[PDB]
DNA sequence: TCAAGTACTTTTTCCGGTC
RNA sequence: CCAGGA
DNA sequence: AAGTACTTGA
């Protein structure tokens, strides 16, 4: 379609570094029954850890993109029901501007 | 059901009958641990399930824009502010009954005019 | 196709529908449960207390297999607690002790006991029960629909007149068996599977 | 980027809807048989059941999913420590590779280099790969318990389009590595500057002319029609 | 009342070829699919050079 | 489509093209007609060789 | 796509498993 | 015709309600499935049937 | 009472079809003999409990005057039923020698469930006489009576010879009925034997086809 | 005919068996495709007669 | 001995370029 | 092979 | 994508 573009592929580390700093508990120290409602956070199908208040994190990440600090071609989705936050710095994804 | 583990091993527990005092126990097959049973029920099958219907009802449920709203007055706080969805139990058979989640009291009420719920 | 006479009789159609459409113990069951109920005479489930009080008056395993049947399901595929129980009883013969809650009684229950090591044994018995026990119907024959097909037939006065009939529509094939069923026209019976027609009725 | 190990891990739920002993086994790269999930966790370091179960099922309440894990626990009951788990994995080759010290050393390498190569291919990351396997078993059971739908293989979000750049990348990597092994050949010959720049040029040249995206005049299977002559009938064309 | 985004223009769902179809919202689905195949074979000035 | 609320079994959501060709189609109507239209083109395409071999 | 390749990707390919008993540094394109 | 177009619009309009009515009926669990069909399968059949009755 | 009466109905329905097949084969059986009611079957072959006494059922049948005109060497037939659901070498040796001594040409064995491979080995043991095995359950319904099953007529050696002469045929060139064919079984056709099929035609009203046995 | 090294013989034999094999049919189960020096496999006689395009 | 797995087989209407 | 035509 | 033909474990 006319407005379609394809993700060139960026670096995941500025986002992984950002996440940990914004309340992301690392998987290496996860205790499922302690934090049982924990939203599981992924960056390119790699489970990095969990977060206790995704509501606020998601807003921070969205403001990061809409500012330019997080690249605009980066995809970030929050499936509330499934308790998941998947991020894509990934190359080859087809996107459209809205 | 709801089963226990062995303190010491953390390994799971297998049921053993105490033939003498006619009572049920739970033995550990890794150490010498034994504990008496809480309930007589050891195994439950459940073919016609209802567990899945109201899944993933995080208090953030209101923050999903994809979810539709209605002006139905709540059974508890009587609030005409609520989000709704269908039985999340992804089966063919499944009825088109709706589950309403209050945007204030968070109570889950249904549209079921055949039966009365608590989940 | 139905027997000559009872061609317009919808109730006869239902009778065959019921006699042919396959029914398994699985289709009626809500859930099966394994309990440790050591006294055969007295029960840890207070609900069942009444079922024992009768199915005793007018030796066995302390491990109980308890299954709940669905009243709504038990009706659409017309069935009785008696007839369901009878199948189980007649399947496992004298190596399984069966009791059942009455069709009247609120919850629908079947209590089963065998005649060291018994836990796995009963888990096999419940699989046999759900998967292998056939209640009603013929094997391979599922979803049987009743249909009011229109049939042109000569009238006493001579002229060919519309005399519609009740016809059954299967979701599966078993020629040999459904043909030998009382209440049908074994002269009229058709299958889309001509491979079957060949095998049963000749080349 | 880097070699690109196209190892696909399958986590299999044995037994059908109505069959007794519904076990969960997983086919590991370079291992002939599918290992029961439990032994994998044990070989990873997550030794007692329940510590294993914690990685799979996140709700202690959910009895339904937990009953579904009891057979697996029974299947992995034979193996009780990390070592015996690696031997069991090492036994099932490979080929077999006979010798006790050899097979246990193998399984270490497979779990490190071929099992879940994204995440990390580094050493001390058993915790990360265990929780992931547990997230996979959670999803396997979630679908089998009819709570989630089977994955739409046709969802566009799950597809990628490789344009000119990634296409060239794949082909350039192939050739630069062919040059690297020709650099090694002239260094071996020098028992004491002859680096054929033709291989890089002619390689790219071949691919883009024929549209047979691969090395080189000995192509099949290579994907023909990747590069093609631009339609110049009309501007819109 | 939940709207997170808005469509720049719905006509943008179309590709280069379909975007020359006048009133494609008034044609039967494949007739449009046909034009976005034929216009590729239509003569004209391809480049000024 | 992302222009709809979840669990929408309405005619407008599941592909009912309310309008005439003379009136014109809404973007949603247009895309759904396009999905339905594509189905026929697929069988036209396939049938062509399947049908050919049957003949042979 | 091509721009991302030349500027970045191409350099990374040049130095990943490259080094031989001889290393490959910064890349230049005429 | 101008009035034929009013008459057409009001034909779809009434069929649109007839559909909402079966939907409200299905959401309230009052719908009774046809022997050998899902409660949902039965519903979709009705919806599809009304909407076609309408187009015609 | 229970579900006992239904196994009786079935055995009687089976018996009717046996009688039907026998008359059809070309043996002397009456219509009233075939059309025997259920009540009359009960009060004949049922004990002091109304349980079917299949040993009583077993009967002999002779070729009709008409049959000896077409097939002279067509001898007598013996139809034996059995009260034992599984029939073994013990009950079989009894029936086998029975046919050899009474100089029977053909013999049918209607069995409930099975015939042991021990007993089945005695089937082609006494030629020129021939033995047939029929599972009672197949015979509950006469397949020949079906809408789709047309009139098959067995041809004589002379009738066959004539067919081939009239159409200038080799047995190769004729359409073939399979030996195991439900109707080929019902008619007890032997390899080489020919059937004349008379079917209705939307084209000609009546069409005659022929099939040779496999 | 010469000093038979007896294994170099069963070796030279099996190669001839292969050539006389791949000459008639080159598209055999056990994969080595007797590929021409150009990668392109050698066109067997079987290939020449094999259906649609080619002889028959 | 007999279900289930394995190999290996097989097709698909007619009419320029660049290599 | 690739691109197209009915 | 759907077969024959043959082989393998219970
Ligand atoms: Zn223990
Ligand atoms: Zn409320």
């Amino acid at each position: 379609s006319l407005m379609s573009c394809i993700s060139v592929g960026t670096d995941p580390m500025p986002i992984i570094t950002f996440l940990s700093e914004w309340g992301m508990e690392p998987l290496e120290d996860y205790v499922p029954h302690q934090s049982p409602d924990a939203t599981r956070v992924f960056v390119n199908g790699v489970w990095h850890g969990v977060h206790r208040n995704p509501a606020r994190l998601m807003e921070t990440l969205r403001t990061l993109r809409r500012k330019g600090d997080i690249n605009p071609e980066v995809s970030m989705i929050r499936d509330i029901r499934e308790k998941e936050l998947k991020i894509f710095t990934d190359a080859g994804r087809v996107y459209r501007p809205l | 059901t709801t089963f226990r583990f062995c303190r010491d091993c953390n390994n799971m527990l297998y049921p053993r009958e105490d033939k003498e005092n006619n009572r049920l126990l739970f033995e550990c097959r890794t150490c010498s641990y034994v504990e008496e049973a809480g309930s007589p029920l050891v195994y439950r099958h459940e073919l016609i399930t209802n567990i899945g219907e109201t899944a993933g009802v995080v208090q953030d449920i209101g923050s999903d824009p994809t979810l539709p709203r209605s002006d139905r007055e709540c059974p508890k706080c009587h609030s005409r502010e609520n989000v709704f969805f269908q039985s999340q139990q992804r089966r063919k058979d499944t009825s088109m009954v709706l589950f309403f989640v209050c945007l204030s009291c968070s109570h889950i009420f249904t549209s079921d005019q055949k039966n009365k719920r608590t989940q | 196709y139905l027997e000559p006479g009872h061609a317009a009789d919808q109730e006869q159609a239902k009778l065959i529908r019921s006699a042919i459409e396959h029914t398994t113990l699985k289709s009626v069951t809500i859930a099966s449960e394994i309990y440790y109920d050591p006294d055969p005479r007295s029960t840890v489930i207070p609900e069942d207390e009444e079922i024992i009080q009768l199915h005793f008056s007018l030796q066995q395993s302390p491990w109980l297999l308890r299954l709940e049947l669905d009243r709504a399901a038990m009706n659409d595929k017309d069935l009785t607690m008696g007839q369901v129980g009878e199948r189980i009883k007649q399947t496992f013969k004298n190596d399984l002790f069966v009791i059942w809650s009455e069709d009247n009684d609120e919850k629908l229950i079947i209590r089963c006991r065998v005649v060291a090591e018994e836990d796995h044994m009963l888990k096999k018995i419940e699989n046999t029960m759900l998967e292998n026990i056939t209640l009603r119907g013929v094997e391979n024959i599922e979803r049987v629909v009743m249909m009011k097909y229109d049939r042109k037939v000569p009238s006493p006065t001579g002229e060919y007149v519309k005399e519609p009939e009740w016809v059954l529509e299967t979701d599966g094939v078993n020629l040999s068996e459904v043909m030998t069923v009382p209440g049908i026209d074994p002269t009229r019976i058709y299958t889309n599977s001509f491979i079957d027609i060949m095998e049963v009725l000749g080349i | 980027k880097g070699s690109r190990f196209i190892s696909t891990l399958q986590v299999k739920l044995y037994g059908r809807e109505g069959s007794s002993a519904r076990t969960i086994k997983a086919t590991l790269p370079y291992i002939k048989q599918d290992i029961p999930i439990v032994i994998i966790f044990r070989a990873l370091g997550i030794i007692p059941d329940g510590e294993i179960l914690e990685h799979i099922c996140y709700d202690v309440n959910d009895w339904q999913m937990l009953e579904m894990l009891k057979p697996c626990v029974e299947d992995g009951f034979v193996i009780q420590d990390r070592e015996t788990a690696l031997d069991f994995i090492g036994r099932r080759g490979t080929a077999l590779g006979i010798k006790k010290e050899k097979r246990i050393q193998y399984a270490k390498d497979i779990l490190q280099k071929e099992f879940l190569p994204h995440i990390t291919q580094l050493e001390g990351f058993e915790s990360r790969k265990a929780f992931f396997l547990g997230y996979m078993i959670n999803r396997l059971l979630l679908c089998a318990l009819d709570r989630k739908d089977q994955d739409d293989r046709d969802h566009f979000g799950k597809k990628r389009l490789d344009l000119a750049g990634p296409l060239l990348a794949q082909l350039f990597k192939t050739l630069f590595k062919k040059l690297t092994k020709d650099i090694f050949r002239y260094m071996q010959r020098t028992v004491e500057l002859a680096i054929n720049a033709k291989t890089i040029t002619s390689g790219l040249k071949y691919a883009l002319a024929t549209g047979n995206w691969g090395e080189q005049k000995k192509a099949m299977s290579s994907r023909a029609g990747v590069s093609q002559v631009l339609n110049r009938y009309t501007y819109s064309s | 009342t939940t709207f997170t985004h808005c469509e720049i223009h719905p006509s943008m769902i179309l590709g280069v070829a379909a975007s020359i179809i006048p009133f494609p919202d008034h044609n039967q689905s494949p007739r449009n699919t046909y034009q976005s195949a034929m216009g590729k074979q239509a003569m004209g000035v391809f480049l000024t050079n | 489509l992302p222009h709809f609320s979840k669990d929408d079994y309405s005619p407008e959501s599941k592909g009912f093209v309310e309008n005439s060709y003379l009136r014109g189609l809404t973007p949603q109507e247009f895309f759904f007609h396009a999905m339905g239209g594509r189905e026929g083109l697929i069988d036209t395409a396939v049938k062509t060789a399947e049908t050919g071999y049957i003949q042979r | 796509s091509f721009n991302q390749f030349v500027d970045y990707t191409l350099q990374d390919i040049i130095c990943e498993d490259s080094t031989l008993i001889i290393s490959f540094g910064k890349i230049y394109v005429t | 015709d101008g009035p034929t177009m009013r008459e057409i619009t009001e034909t779809i309009a009434e069929a649109k309600k007839k559909v909402l009515d079966v939907t409200k009926e299905a959401q309230a669990n009052l719908l009774t499935a046809k022997h050998g069909m899902t409660l949902r399968e039965s519903f979709e059949d009705n919806v599809v049937r009304f909407l076609n009755e309408a187009r015609d | 009472d229970q579900e006992n009466e239904r196994n009786i109905s079935r055995l009687w329905r089976a018996f009717r079809t046996v009688k039907e097949m026998v008359k059809d084969r070309g043996y002397f059986i009456t219509q009233e003999e075939v059309e025997l009611p259920l009540e009359d079957f009960k009060a004949k072959y049922c004990d002091s409990m109304g349980r079917p006494q299949r040993k009583m059922m077993s009967f002999q049948a002779n070729p009709t005057e008409e049959s000896i005109s077409k097939f002279p060497d067509m001898g007598s037939l013996w139809v034996e039923f059995c009260d034992e659901p599984s029939v073994g070498v013990k009950t079989m040796k009894t029936f086998v020698i029975h046919i050899q001594e009474k100089n029977f040409q053909t013999g049918i064995f209607v069995y409930q469930n099975n015939i042991t491979p021990s007993a089945m080995k005695l089937v082609p043991s006494i030629p020129p006489a021939t033995i047939e095995t029929f599972n009672e359950a197949a015979l509950v319904v006469n397949i020949t009576h079906h809408e789709l099953v047309p009139k098959h007529i067995r041809l004589s050696s002379d009738e066959k010879r004539e067919l081939l002469k009239r159409y200038r045929l080799k047995e190769s060139q004729l359409p073939r009925i399979q030996r195991a064919d439900p109707v080929a079984l019902y008619l007890g056709l032997k390899r080489g034997e020919v059937v004349k099929i008379i079917r209705k035609s939307e084209t000609s009203g009546r069409y005659a086809s022929y099939r040779i046995c496999m | 005919h010469n000093g038979a090294p007896h294994h170099a013989i069963e070796e030279a034999e099996s190669l001839l068996q292969f050539h006389v094999a791949t000459y008639m049919d080159n598209d055999i189960a056990g994969q080595p495709q007797a590929l021409q020096k150009s990668g392109r496999p050698v066109k067997s006689i079987r290939a020449r007669l094999k259906g649609k395009e080619g002889r028959i």
